[PDB]
RNA sequence: CCUGCGGCACGCGCGCUACACUGACGGAGCCAGCGAGUCUAACCUUGGCCGAGAGGUCUUGGUAAUCUUGUGAAACUCCGUCGUGCUGGGGAUAGAGCAUUGUAAUUAUUGCUCUUCAACGAGGAAUUCCUAGUAAGCGC
């Protein structure tokens, strides 16, 4: 377990679910922190203060680079 | 003479009235109605919602009642009204214009409630005594030599301004103050039948377009 | 501390009580002999029961 | 009414003679208000008394015991048939169809009756057994035993 | 002002 | 022919057009069965014409009921209606008086409204 | 990182070390101080496995749960 | 002794055949089916998009069953909902065209249902089949 | 002794009800599941008024109890606790709601207390009712507390008032929804534990009524 | 915020919104009544097809208890997700793009799509409407 956590600049808070902590960047849909955790082979339910550093990038590799992982082009924000 | 209609009861029977309201009234005409109701003795107040016209209509006629009162408004300032005598009788769709609500102005007291004497001012024409025979009535007969609070009804200039007063006398002149709402009022349209019927034939109806609709008067 | 019931027998009418409270002899239901002249404060008719926490005390006028 | 054939011998032979009869009269042409039973059958059969006809409906036991003693309601509504083996069948009479099956006695029933109120009903066995029934109800009243 | 019929009682 | 007899049922704005007919003992609400009905809370309050006076009363007969108008509930309670007077409208035609006069009595000690339409006319005071 | 458990690997002792003591509901798991390293209602969860002798309730479930 | 599908309730027969239709693999889900709202007035992506698309035909195809034929413009108007215009009054929204349009065309490879006469569409005597059949194992799902 | 043979042919039908509700034509009970037998108003003065005689399938009877002045007390109580539970802006108007909330909390006082839920209901009322209450008085502008008796219908009325707007209070911000929190009130209003709304706010209304008197 | 009345930064009147768990969100269950609708023209519009949607498009029925339309309206119901955190409650302010009406949309006509995520934790003194299918909720 780690606690408060900095992704894309943005302190992620730890003890709430990744599908409602990665909304607190700015401007991603609530849908959008939907997908990721579905494309990233991620549980929805966990919370942010699990999710290894291998499990992260990942979930950082489909954020900051949609388009090469079928995100489709309305999805953006 | 009176009207055809008003013939039979004229003097008799007392008329027995109904100040309802439009469809989920606004707080200010929902007060409004009730001023309507004390201006005019034997008047009560049903609140309206969900009835049709047709059953408030034909459930009072069944119960017996001389007419109806119906009010609008827009956005709580009242606009509208009509007077619908009931056993197949006529109505006049009332355009009301300049009201002052009584709940506006202080806590000075409360009516009078006593069988008001009635002013009948400038009315020359045939249709203005088709609206006197026809608002007189909605009072009851025969008022005391000294009651003491009376009802004028004026008409300069086509519109119908209705106010409320009680007088006393003093030992040279008489000296009034006002109670009561103020109208401007305007007749539009006069049915032969009830507000129910909606295809009943039209005595009289404010035509307003028309070469020489702003000429005449009682037109 | 008991409790003594009591039945209804008769409303009072015309006697000048403030209003919402109403005036009511009532009767002992465990020994029907006596009566008390209680007030109530509900909508009350004859032949109802009504619970008394005091017995001895017989209320007067309200004003 | 049902539609199948009626059985019974073609060369008609007239009915068994009759041993217990009941009449109640206040329901008459419009239905059975004569119940008779026969001697020596597990049925017994009714009559209609304005047309002067056999009725249409025949009032079975369903215990295979002979019919001894039948009675009929003031209203004319129920048929009680009570049987030799204690069983007391009280069939409807529009109809002819089941209703109530009473059962307290074990010898042969010899008697039954409805009061005018249609409330109380009584029966009587060869087993000495007076049987007093509620019949609003379905519960047994009391139940009298006498010597013979 | 009394109301009657308590007037009477405490008379 | 076919024995039948139609009674209605009359809830805000919603009628129930009900055909009793001898049969073999199905029970169709809008060609569907009665175990379907769609408030899922009331519908006990359309098996109280089946629940009251005995569900055998039923093994001989057809009950078609098809209504249309009023809400959710509003048609429960003419379906409702319609199924008690299907039911004593036919005790009196094709069966037996005497069945009807328990079931008039068995739905009246019960709810009146089973039976007749309880308008609510209005009424100025 | 550090070892994916603790504070909660002791919430885990002084859990299944007084879970059995009161018991009752989610509100009342609510207690002890509900954190991070691990997860809320799930507490419940892994405490349906054994049990301990007493109640519990549910939420956007329904239960009385005799953990 | 005999089984129609108006035997079964709504919704159970939906959720036997939308799970018969996955298993079954060979519908054509097309190419988006993540990333559609699937109406007018909606909200968020459906929330299962596994086995949303199979949920709809299979709803689908117990409506055109029940029914003589029903068209694209039915179909959007049978799924289409009241739309949150925010600070405004709801109104009623059809769906989305494309995708009931989606299932009607990949539902006649599947032969589940055909081209009327008079228009619209209209279940097979194949399909009428399969939704027997299944209408059978939902309700006999008793042991 | 004696037997009663009714029923002549084993009862099966077309259309399948379902063992449950064959089984409930014997007695009438609420929900299904409870029965108003052996249901006993265990304080006297408010039999005639708590009505659970008839006995009732669900608690919505529509019928007209507005009209005449003591109509209101036949209303059999369960149905007069739901009609109770919707007073709110966000919830008139909605009564399958709340049958649905005394469905699924006469099951809590079950599964908490065996005894009966609407043993329970009954106890409840005739705990939280008050015995004397106490009005305001004239006076001549300084007003003081005269204790009264109170009728055995207004004691029905606000002890009813009383309960659920205890459990509509007490469930304002909580996980704890209005289901169980009734089901919280009533089981500690039959014990009159002191620990309820209710309760608490009866024993000050029987407390001013016995300072001024 | 919308609107009316005053005032000329503000005073007043009618109102709409939400503050959330008797909720929101996601599926799913699926039920009204009053109504309107095209000629010398472009009306109400099913159905098909295309578009995440808004909309587009090829067709159709209807001068109408005939076709739209069973206006499959909304609250509401069930199953699920959220878990008391200005939280997933609330949607103001605003950025960017796509549509529609129109000769003309800048001072945004409106609609849709993504992002931005404010006040507001039940509202002082005041004060409105209301007695049964009504009050209030809710859509047409």
């Amino acid at each position: 377990f780690q606690h408060i956590l900095r992704l894309l600049n943005t302190n992620v808070d730890g003890n709430i679910k990744i599908v409602y902590a990665l909304t607190t960047i700015k401007g991603v849909g609530r849908r959008y922190s939907n997908l990721v955790c579905k494309k990233a082979d991620v549980d929805l339910h966990k919370r942010a203060g699990e999710l290894t550093q291998e499990e992260l990038e990942r979930i950082v590799q489909i954020m900051q680079n949609p388009t090469h992982y079928k995100i489709p082009a309305w999805f953006l924000n | 003479q009176v009207d055809d209609e008003y013939a039979a009861t004229s003097g008799i029977m007392d008329p027995r009235i109904i100040v309802t309201t439009s469809r989920d009234p606004s707080t200010r005409l929902s007060q409004f109605a009730k001023e309507i109701k004390l201006l005019f003795p034997n008047a009560v107040r049903l609140n309206r919602g969900n009835y049709v016209m047709p059953n408030l209509v034909d459930a009072c006629k069944k119960s017996g009642t001389t007419d109806l009162v119906v009010l609008h408004e827009h956005r709580g300032v009242p606009t509208s009204l009509t007077i619908s005598h009931f056993p197949h009788g006529p109505t006049a769709q009332f355009s009301l214009h300049n009201v002052v609500m009584r709940h506006d102005i202080i806590n000075a007291g409360n009516q009078s409630e006593v069988n008001p004497h009635l002013i009948f001012d400038n009315f020359t024409t045939a249709l203005g005594k088709r609206v006197v025979c026809i608002l007189k009535h909605l009072f009851n007969a025969g008022p005391k030599k000294d009651s003491e609070r009376v009802i004028t009804f004026a008409n300069r200039g086509d519109f119908i301004s209705v106010r409320q007063h009680v007088y006393v006398r003093t030992r040279e002149g008489v000296e009034i103050a006002e109670v009561g709402p103020r109208f401007e009022m305007r007749l539009f349209e006069l049915r032969l039948g009830t507000l129910e019927n909606k295809d009943a034939d039209v005595e009289w109806q404010l035509r307003r377009f028309i070469r020489t609709a702003n000429k005449k008067d009682y037109l | 501390t008991p409790v003594t019931l009591a039945k209804v027998i008769k409303v009072l009418g015309r006697t000048g009580s403030r209003g919402g409270v109403t005036q009511v002899r009532v009767e002992f239901l465990e020994d029907t002999s006596r009566t008390i002249v209680r007030n109530v404060k509900g909508p009350v008719r004859e032949n109802d029961i009504l619970v008394l926490m005091e017995s001895e005390r017989e209320a007067r006028r309200l004003r | 009414q049902d539609g199948g054939r009626v059985g019974g011998s073609t060369i008609k032979s007239k009915f068994p003679e009759i041993v217990a009869l009941a009449i109640e009269n206040a329901r008459i042409g419009e239905w059975e208000n004569i119940i008779t039973a026969h001697k020596d059958e597990k049925f017994a059969r009714t009559w209609d008394m304005r047309n002067k006809r056999v009725g249409r409906w025949t009032f079975d036991t369903t215990d295979d015991g002979f019919v001894k003693s039948v009675a009929m309601s003031q209203c004319g509504n129920f048929g009680f048939i009570g049987s030799s083996n204690g069983s007391i069948t009280i069939y409807n009479m529009q109809s002819g169809i089941l209703r109530k099956k009473y059962k307290l006695h074990k010898r042969a029933v010899t008697g039954i009756s409805l009061d005018g109120m249609n409330r109380k009903m009584v029966s009587c066995g060869l087993d000495g057994i007076v049987g007093f029934y509620d019949f609003n109800k379905s519960t047994l009243l009391g139940k009298l035993k006498l010597d013979a | 002002s009394l109301k009657a019929g308590e007037r009477l009682m405490e008379a | 022919a076919v024995p039948s007899v139609q009674t209605f049922g009359k809830k805000k704005s919603a009628t129930a057009v009900a055909h009793v007919k001898a049969g073999k003992g199905l029970i169709k609400v809008n060609g569907s069965p009665i175990t379907l009905v769609e408030p899922e809370i009331l519908r006990f309050k359309v098996y109280e014409p089946l629940l009251l006076v005995g569900l055998d009363k039923f093994s001989n007969i057809d009950i078609r009921v098809r209504v249309t108008g009023g809400g959710h509930v509003s048609q429960v309670y003419a379906i409702r209606q319609a199924i008690a007077k299907g039911l004593v409208a036919y005790h009196q035609k094709y069966v037996d008086e005497q069945s009807k006069n328990e079931l008039k009595k068995a739905f009246t000690s019960y709810d009146r409204t089973l039976l007749i339409a309880d308008s609510r006319r209005p009424e100025p005071k | 990182a550090q070892h994916a458990v603790i504070l909660d690997q002791e919430k885990y002792d002084r859990i299944l070390k007084e879970v059995p003591t009161y018991r009752y509901v989610s509100v009342s798991v609510l207690v002890d101080r509900l954190k991070i390293g691990g997860s809320l209602a799930r507490i419940a969860l892994r405490h349906l496995e054994k049990e301990g002798i007493i109640k519990p309730i549910s939420k956007h479930s329904k239960q009385a749960i005799y953990t | 002794p005999g089984v129609s599908v108006r035997d079964v309730a709504a919704q159970d027969f939906i959720n036997a055949y939308a799970s018969f239709l996955q298993r079954q693999g060979k519908l054509e889900v097309p190419g988006y089916v993540d990333i559609v709202k699937t109406s007018s007035g909606n909200e968020m992506p459906p929330q299962d998009a596994e086995g949303w698309f199979y949920k709809r035909a299979a709803s689908v195809a117990r409506h055109i069953y029940m029914r003589k034929q029903v068209g694209v413009g039915k179909l959007n108007k049978l799924y289409g909902g009241a739309k949150s215009r925010g600070v405004r009054p709801y109104k009623h929204i059809d769906a989305s065209g494309s995708i009931n349009r989606k299932v009607l065309q990949a539902l006649e490879k599947i032969g589940i249902v055909e081209i009327s006469p008079k228009g619209g569409r209209r279940i097979s005597e194949n399909g009428q089949r399969d939704l027997d059949r299944i209408a059978a194992q939902t309700l006999e799902e008793d042991e | 002794d004696f037997e009663v043979v009714e029923e002549f042919t084993p009862v099966v039908l077309a259309t399948p009800i379902p063992e449950e509700v064959q089984q409930a034509q014997t007695e009438i009970k609420l929900f299904n599941k409870w029965s108003f037998e052996e249901v006993e108003v265990k304080d006297a003065s408010l039999v005639d008024y708590v009505q659970v005689r008839q006995p009732i399938f669900v608690a919505h009877t529509a019928g007209r109890y507005a009209n005449k002045r003591f109509r209101k007390a036949q209303c059999p109580i369960i149905e007069r606790l739901t009609n109770s539970l919707m007073m709110n802006g966000r919830n008139n108007g909605k009564k399958l709601k709340a049958v649905r909330i005394i469905k699924h909390t006469l099951d809590i006082i079950n599964v908490l207390t065996d005894q009966n839920p609407i043993q329970v209901v009954v106890d409840a009322i005739t705990n939280t009712g008050p015995r004397e209450d106490t009005t305001r008085v004239g006076g001549g502008g300084a007003a003081r507390r005269q204790a009264v008796d109170v009728s055995p219908l207004r004691r029905v009325n606000q002890a009813i008032a009383l309960l659920t707007i205890g459990a509509r209070e007490a469930a304002f911000r909580n996980i704890k929804t209005i289901a169980e929190t009734l089901a919280e009130e009533l089981i500690n209003a039959a014990k009159g534990s002191s620990t309820s709304y209710a309760i608490k706010k009866k024993d000050e209304l029987e407390r001013v009524a016995k300072s001024n008197r």
